[PDB]
DNA sequence: AGTGTGTTTTTTTTT
DNA sequence: CACACACT
């Protein structure tokens, strides 16, 4: 332990070098204490970048990489003793004091030399801490691990704590032991096992896969499991891009028990710290940041009436025209209020729009633009997905051993904007399933043995081609699209895209494409091949942390969903009802009797229009704008 | 440095972020809007060959440069973590030249120190690769990709000397 | 004999150190090369070994299984002697041997019950590649109660595996030496499966396949569906039927029967010269019509058609906009016309020209998952995603037959995938999306 | 943006010099890219026109030299950048010219289409100057003499192509197709210059 | 052109060979150029032909290298191996190099080129078996390269010194070394005000 | 008393 | 890995 003690001393010298860390720990402890007096207790997790401490000690920083299993254990021991000597509030929660709260070490930045990828991970670099960012398909459920056993015979007055770290949490590979709890203890003592004071760490077997696009053609994504034990439990859902900082470790004796003997070795990545980054193009994990500077920004424009049109223009800058369509998709993006009632009847604030368009009307790209604009962005085509699979798969999983719920899109759909393309081609069973589950925004999932009902409230855009190649006015719209009005009425907006062509507009489209094409991508050599590289992003973890820019716009609108919650206002109410007067009984045969749905649709549309204005309540301007756009869409103009 | 050097001109041409400390009319053509003049406190990328002079000209410089992400702190962090690992060409095909110009403009020893260290490490690795002779390797090509063009030239000349030697002593 | 074995090791190092041609010791040359780029691997030709000394080669042939580890030890000692200053375990990873035979190749079919544990030369096409599997070059253990810690350095040159240590070995138990998997050093292994010589076409015989193993400097060299001429020792191990054990091969050298180079990492094997004449052909506009005429031999004309084919194969540039959008590069050409007009013949020729994609047919391709089929894995009841044609066609210009004869409904699923240049699947609760650059 | 046109020109020139340099053998001079040259010519003319507008600009109302003269100096910067780019390209061209002259006219892109007139007579007069260096003094040594050290004067050479007899200094020599001939090094070198010999 | 860029950067191995050819060397004649007191003189400006007029078959004669090689091509010349070339000297130098990883041994800079040429032609006249000599000189070359590598760890922007490095190796190393060295110098100068 | 040995229907996918 | 049986 002389080298162990030396590493403890060097880590202490580190803590001395960087006050901010001990300050952060101090802030953590006071956060723990006050919240304890009051919840949401953050764990004893401490985050120190690789680029940190790299300066004062090259040797220690290197040996962390070379032999993490010998560097981090003493480092965390020193972390813990420093914290408990510096928290200075030992008395409260004396029960948990004996159970002990380990202090955990995390990291920031990219190793590069160590941190490359799951596929690039090879045995040549093993027992060394690395980091990889990947998609996780499989997540194992949590199971506590009892490493410190609390057991005691009343007569002894000793309270034996037999602590066992067999395979996972241990780094020294301590010998396996069963923790029998001998009922004789040592001196024939009953040795009652005292529940509580006993450490339990909820274990996770989480396997992470590489990018399909980073994987070369014909190569399946490379998958490797990671372990999380009541320290990093459950930030991430399956199928999310996530960066994990883990050490490459082997277990199972490599399978070389006695003889077959050519079987592979059992290895696995145990990850101390994890940085989830599932945002597209390595963004902010779909979590838009916020600053008071950005807060005060935009707002002054929101007072100006033209801001809504400016936002509409900003959308799909690669597309020409479709300004009303862009306004509609903007209204889509902003989320309406889910009105709740003291019964099973809960009003939906979700926005659902159906659109029919000729092939190559950019609507597919439009759906793609909505995708890359939305946070969740659950999108597919009519042939793209299996309806049951996307809604719910009630098949069992072999590792689980019993019947499992597997909602491909539905559970992914709820609490996020979702998309669907070519719904005419979609399986009719899926169509009738989505029918009335998107109206009620909830699915009973009572199919098969499992009957648990799970909510599915989300905003959906539909882009299905006409039955004929192009919409023919001579044919009825329902002749042009075979999709029944069932839940087709339950689309808050309906859109028809016809690729009719006029010299002025044709020139406009052509010039737009000409500008988009000759334009060399930002920077780069004019004669330079496309790179679309990995960006070699060193920043990992907290290191990663009139026209308007798009991601900035997305951050603003997300901030809006967070903040702006308008309520239906009386003058807006009167405008709405005055419209509805003739809207429900319009003499013109616009087809699709609007009924009671469209009243709620326009309510939501005016609410989101107020959200554009950032007003804490709706305004009649929102109501009349929504009515104007709705009549625009319904007339087909 | 050679006045007629091609890389000299190329590095000079690269635009760099410049913040306008002056609002001077008539220079709108620099923004491709000649009618609209320059306004105060505006950041704009401008060609390096223009840029360094524009920082020079000014009392208060008329236009002020911006600290490049090209020289961002994370760049030096990545360098110090592993000089070999970084793909310099991806960062730039003229990174070393740009650093030279910046240091002549701004004598930052620490930047000079880290640049020298990176150059040294890539120099040992380049010597290893050039000394390797076919009788090609994927890792050597990957390293070539990771290197700045001028580094590639050094490798080319060194490996050329190696090949001349090996053809010389091993055969008439 | 251990001293005799060391003497044989010395003889082998005398081979490598004092085998030269025209004063050139090629072995030290490749040695210093593998020092400069740290590939602990060495390539040797047995013809050279015979020329220097028949006897050592014969000793090799007698029982290569244990001769090879001695040779690896000799190479490691030689590297220590050369690349490390004099008087300056796991400090230097062991070099591993690579061999090229050039002898006859017994067919995979008609392999004898003889030749067990004998070096053999063969060829076949890969049907499957395994993921990497580490192997304990060095093993770190401790005697449990005795606390005695010891080193083990096991080679993959026996049979199956060495059993765990028994007894105290300086009671501590039948296996006191508990393996501490931190100091232990591992090297990845990969398992391979060769189809028997597609050209052999044993009439009425299902193509037999054998398993192989590859070492760290042999693994991942080649992909499935690619033919390789192999030189590895015939190998036998027990699967878990009396006295019958799994036949396989431990490879000492890998050569491509298809002879096609590996995934092109932009390393110019054509070098500056060949690309220079390539640009010269690009410089001369007449060479455009040269490529036009050359395509589709015996077609007798249709030159503008061939020009269109050349342009399509040439690949449309995919531009990625700064916006979330991205200009679609590839295009898919439609072939309509009268039958018996060499159309399918031309498609086959074009696919033969460019193997980045694979020629197929509509009926031959599974209707479900043409782009990528979903199949239930034998050892996982979950229906996994199997790469369909346009997964393979992704990154390649693909020709497929009988479009009209194909059922239309799934062909609808193809236009969306090509339009997006990806393949988005949310079926069966699996939301994987794969690129389709074809 | 104005030098950006020059930037493309100099990138093209660097491509050409890389193409030539990577091949030790002679590279035929690529087509003179007078398109970009003339584009820059109009740009500089219009650049000069804008400089004149700056002078007249002031004579009228742009009298704020701090601003006007700053604008004019900037123009000067742009035009100097363009000029220096053109100088670099032209110098590279001339280096290629000198290389080819030494390798072909001195050691013995033959077509001048890739080459503009001005530089055509430039290279012709440069070759004349090389001959003048050969002329008069230093006539004893070959000004374009082989830069390889001489290995052996007497070497046997097989005739690459049959071209009949060619007179040497003292020995008759018929270039009969594929005939070995073991003689001094001067004659064999000069016939290698025409390539009629081979294999060393 | 006037001079190819590669040529001006460094001396070609053939130029090194020429320079070594300009060196004198000990040989044995097989012709008595001496005329009995009881023709044509060599009359060389670059080298005293008086010695050339004075050879007697099998006697101590020193001549410049290239003429020695020329006559050795003929049957009329016998070459003398250098003393350092002797296997015992080679072994001593090897032992020295192993003894002193810091520095090199005082080899005659042209020794590499000499060994090449003699192996090319003087294979006959080596008293020691030639192959062992080839192996030993190869090993010395390897050791010198390795010692260079450790020096590469210690490359400096101020001063680089090479005590006993051969002319061949320094010539082949000069381009890369000078490029790196001058780049470091430029970096430092830019750092300086 | 030696020492050995055992426990973690559905749903697409064809067709 | 490690604890009830069936003799060891
Ligand atoms: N213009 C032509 N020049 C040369 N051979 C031709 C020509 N047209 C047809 N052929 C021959 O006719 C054969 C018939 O074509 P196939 O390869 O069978 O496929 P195909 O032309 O697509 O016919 P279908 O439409 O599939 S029945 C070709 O293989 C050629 O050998
Ligand atoms: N108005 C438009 N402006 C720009 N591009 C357009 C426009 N309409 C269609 N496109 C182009 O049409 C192509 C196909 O569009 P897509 O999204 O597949 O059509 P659809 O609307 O039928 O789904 C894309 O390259 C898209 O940019
Ligand atoms: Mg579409
Ligand atoms: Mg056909
Ligand atoms: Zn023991």
């Amino acid at each position: 332990d002389a080298v162990f003690g030396d590493r403890v001393r060097r880590f202490q010298e580190f803590l001395d070098t960087f006050t901010s860390y001990r300050d952060s720990v101090r802030s953590i402890q006071v956060y723990n204490s006050n919240n304890a007096a009051n919840l949401n207790i953050l764990p004893h997790r401490i985050i120190i970048s690789l680029d940190d401490l790299r300066e004062f000690d090259r040797s220690f920083w290197s040996g962390i990489l070379v032999e993490p299993a010998y560097f981090i254990p003493p480092a965390e021991k020193a972390l813990t003793d420093l914290a408990d000597s510096m928290d200075d509030v030992p008395h409260p929660n004396a029960s948990a004091v004996s159970s002990r709260h380990p202090w955990k070490l995390s990291f920031k930045g990219s190793f590069g030399a160590h941190a490359l990828s799951p596929r690039t991970l090879t045995a040549q670099h093993l027992n060394k801490l690395v980091s990889v960012e990947g998609i996780v398909t499989k997540t194992s459920l949590v199971r506590p691990k009892l490493i410190r056993s609390v057991h005691y015979a009343a007569k002894t007055g000793r309270f034996h704590y037999r602590d066992y770290t067999d395979a996972t949490t241990t780094l020294t590979t301590r010998i396996p032991t069963p923790a029998i709890y001998p009922t004789e203890d040592t001196e024939g003592n009953k040795l009652t096992t005292e529940y509580g004071y006993s450490t339990f760490i909820d274990h996770q077997r989480i396997t992470v896969q590489e990018m399909p696009e980073m994987a070369p053609a014909g190569q399946l994504p490379r998958s490797i499991d990671v372990i999380l034990d009541d320290d990093l439990v459950d930030k991430t859902k399956p199928g999310d891009r996530v960066n994990v900082v883990g050490v490459f470790k082997s277990l199972g004796a490599g399978g070389m028990n006695q003889s077959n003997t050519l079987i592979g070795f059992k290895t696995l990545i145990l990850g101390n710290t994890v940085y989830p980054l599932h945002a597209r193009s390595t963004g902010v994990a779909a979590r838009q940041m916020l600053t008071d500077f950005d807060i005060r920004n935009i707002n002054k424009l929101s007072k100006k009436k033209d801001i809504f049109d400016i936002l509409s223009q900003s959308l799909a800058p690669s597309i020409y025209g479709h300004d009303h369509i862009k306004k509609a998709i903007l209204l889509m993006l902003m989320g309406g209020v889910e009105k709740n009632l003291e019964n099973g009847s809960h009003l939906r604030g979700d926005i659902n729009i159906l659109m029919v368009g000729d092939p190559s009307t950019a609507k597919s790209q439009l759906l793609r633009f909505v995708l890359n604009t939305a946070s969740l962005a659950i999108a597919t085509t009519g042939r793209g997905s299996s309806g049951v699979g996307l809604t719910a798969a009630v098949t069992t999983d072999r590792e689980t051993g019993e019947r499992r719920l597997e909602a491909g899109a539905m559970v992914l759909a709820d609490r996020g904007v979702v998309c669907i393309d070519e719904f005419d081609k979609m399986t009719d069973v899926d169509r009738v399933a989505i029918h009335e589950v998107m109206e009620q925004q909830t699915v009973t999932i009572a199919k098969a043995g499992i009957h648990t009902t799970l909510n599915a409230r989300c905003s959906v855009i539909a882009a299905a081609n006409p039955v004929f190649g192009q919409y023919d006015v001579n044919r009825d719209p329902h002749q042009n699209i075979a999709l029944p009005d069932s839940l087709l009425s339950r689309f808050d907006l309906l859109f028809v895209v016809t690729d009719d062509i006029n010299e002025i507009r044709d020139r406009s489209i052509s010039e737009h494409v000409l500008r988009t094409h000759r334009y060399l991508p930002p920077g780069y050599l004019e004669g330079e091949p496309v790179r679309e590289r990995l960006n070699l992003s060193l920043a990992v973890g907290e290191d990663a942390d009139k026209l308007v820019t798009i991601p900035f716009l997305r951050k603003y609108v997300q901030y809006a969903k967070e903040r702006v919650i308008p309520q239906l206002t009386q003058e807006a109410i009167n405008v709405i009802v005055k419209n509805y007067t003739d809207l429900r009984n319009d003499d013109n045969t616009k087809k699709s009797p609007i009924t009671a749905r469209t009243l709620e649709t326009l309510i939501r549309l005016a609410t989101a229009h107020a959200k554009v204005r950032l007003s804490k309540t709706v305004n009649k301007v929102d109501a009349k704008v929504a009515a104007n756009l709705l009549r625009f869409a319904l007339l087909g103009e | 440095m050679g006045y007629y050097d091609i890389d000299d001109v190329l590095a000079d041409g690269t635009e760099f972020p410049c913040k306008f400390q002056y609002d001077i009319p008539g220079l709108g053509y620099l923004e491709n809007n000649p009618g609209r003049p320059i306004t105060k406190n505006t950041k704009l990328s401008l060609p390096l060959w223009l840029a360094r002079i524009l920082a020079i000209v000014g009392p208060v410089p008329f236009v002020e440069l911006l600290p490049p992400d090209m020289f961002s702190t994370k760049v030096m962090n990545a360098i110090k973590t592993d000089p070999v690992a970084l793909d310099l060409h991806s960062i730039n095909s003229h990174f070393f030249s740009l650093a030279i110009k910046w240091i002549m403009l701004f004598s930052e020893k620490e930047l000079a120190n880290v640049v020298s260290e990176l150059l040294l490490q890539r120099a040992q690795e380049l010597n290893h690769h050039a000394s390797s002779l076919s009788i090609t390797n994927i890792a050597t090509s990957t390293f070539l990709l990771k290197l700045e063009e001028m580094e590639k030239e050094i490798y080319k000349k060194s490996h050329e000397s190696y090949k001349d030697t090996k053809r010389w002593m091993f055969k008439k | 004999n251990d001293d005799d074995n060391t003497e044989i090791i010395k003889s082998f190092k005398n081979f490598i150190l004092e085998f030269r041609l025209d004063s050139q010791f090629i072995y030290r040359d490749q040695l210093r090369n593998n020092i400069l780029v740290k590939n602990y691997s060495l390539t040797v030709n047995m013809e050279h070994l015979i020329g220097y000394n028949e006897d050592i080669y014969k000793k090799l042939s007698d029982e290569p299984s244990d001769i090879i580890p001695l040779f690896e030890t000799a190479i490691t000692q030689v590297a220590k002697r050369i690349s490390i200053l004099s008087r300056a375990l796991n400090s230097l990873p062991t070099f591993q041997l690579i061999l090229n035979s050039n002898a006859n190749q017994i067919p995979l079919r008609d392999l004898d019950s003889e030749h067990v544990s004998k070096i053999v030369r063969l060829s076949g096409i890969i049907i499957s590649t395994s993921v990497l599997s580490s192997r304990a070059t060095y093993l770190s253990i401790m005697c449990r109660n005795c606390r005695h810690t010891t080193s083990i350095t096991i080679n993959n040159f026996n049979s199956n595996t060495v059993s765990l240590p028994r007894s105290c070995l300086s009671n501590c138990g039948p296996d006191p030496y508990i393996i501490i998997h931190e100091s232990s050093k591992f090297i990845d292994q990969q398992f391979l499966k060769l189809q028997e010589i597609p050209e052999l076409v044993p009439v009425g015989e299902m193509p037999r396949n054998l398993t192989m193993t590859c070492d760290r400097y042999l693994t991942n060299k080649v992909i499935p569906g690619t033919r390789v001429t192999i030189v590895g020792i015939y190998s036998i191990y027990n699967s878990k039927g009396v006295a019958i054990r799994t036949p396989y091969i431990k490879i000492l050298g890998i050569q491509s029967d298809v002879e096609t180079s590996s995934i092109w990492n932009s390393v110019t094997m054509f070098t500056e010269e060949e690309e220079e004449e390539f640009l010269q052909l690009s410089r001369n506009p007449k060479l455009y019509e040269i490529l036009t005429n050359s395509i589709a031999p015996s077609i007798f004309g249709n030159e503008d058609i061939k020009k269109a084919i050349v342009c399509l194969l040439m690949g449309g540039s995919k531009k990625i906009l700064p916006d979330g959008m991205r200009l679609r590069g590839d295009i898919n050409v439609l072939l309509l016309g009268d039958p018996g007009t060499a159309k399918s013949q031309l498609l086959k020729f074009v696919e033969k020209v460019s193997p980045i994609a694979v020629y197929t047919s509509g009926k031959g391709s599974s209707a479900a998952g043409l782009t990528a089929s979903v199949q239930r894995d034998p050892m996982t009841r979950e229906f996994y995603l199997e790469g369909g044609a346009m997964v393979l066609a992704d990154g390649g210009v693909v020709c497929i037959d009988e479009f009209d004869k194909m059922r239309d409904e799934d062909r609808v699923a193809i236009h969306e995938a090509m339009e997006q240049q990806t393949i988005s699947i949310a079926k069966a609760g699996i939301t994987t999306v794969l690129n389709s650059r074809t | 943006m104005y030098g950006d046109l020059g930037n493309k020109l100099v990138l093209e020139a660097k491509r050409t010099k890389q193409l030539y340099a990577r091949s030790n053998q002679d590279v035929n001079l690529p087509m003179y890219h007078e398109d970009i040259i003339r584009n820059i010519l109009k740009e500089v003319s219009n650049l000069r026109k804008n400089t004149e507008y700056l002078k007249e600009q002031q004579q009228l109302g742009m009298l704020d030299d701090k601003v006007a003269k700053c604008q004019y100096f900037v123009t000067l910067l742009c035009m100097e950048r363009n000029k220096r780019c053109l100088l670099a390209y032209q110098r590279l061209r001339t280096d290629i010219l000198d290389s080819m002259a030494w390798n072909n006219n001195g050691l013995d892109q033959q077509d001048t289409n890739n080459l503009s007139h001005q530089e055509q007579e430039y290279l012709k007069e440069y070759c004349d100057l090389i001959t003048d260096l050969k002329s008069g003094d230093l006539v004893d040594i070959d000004l374009s003499g082989s830069l390889v050290p001489p290995s052996d004067v007497f070497i046997d050479v097989r005739v690459l192509k049959d071209a009949g007899e060619i007179q040497t200094e003292y020995g008759v020599f018929n270039l009969i197709k594929d005939s070995q001939f073991f003689v001094r090094q001067s004659d064999v070198e000069r016939l290698i210059q025409q390539g009629y010999l081979q294999k060393i | 052109m006037s001079l190819p860029a590669h040529l001006q950067q460094t001396f070609s191995p053939e130029e090194i060979q020429f320079i070594v050819e300009n060196e004198p060397i000990k040989i044995f004649p097989r012709i008595t150029t001496r005329q009995k007191i009881r023709h044509t003189r060599w009359q060389l400006i670059t080298t005293d032909d008086k010695a050339l007029n004075n050879m007697v078959a099998m006697r101590s004669t020193e001549v410049v290298l290239w003429i020695a090689l020329l006559l050795k091509q003929q049957s009329k010349c016998s070459i003398v191996a250098p003393q350092w070339l002797t296997t015992k000297e080679l072994d001593r130098k090897i032992q020295y190099e192993k003894t002193h990883p810091d520095r090199f041994s005082e080899l005659p800079w042209n020794w590499l080129v000499l060994a090449r040429i003699l192996f090319n032609k003087a294979k006959d006249d080596f008293h020691d078996p030639i192959h062992e000599l080839r192996g030993k000189i190869q090993d010395l070359r390897e050791i010198r390269q390795i010692k260079v590598l450790k020096g590469l760890k210690y490359l400096n922007e101020s001063h680089l010194q090479l005590d006993n490095l051969s002319l061949l190796e320094i010539n082949e190393l000069r381009p890369f070394i000078t490029e790196i060295m001058d780049k470091l110098r430029e970096i430092h100068t830019a750092s300086l005000t």
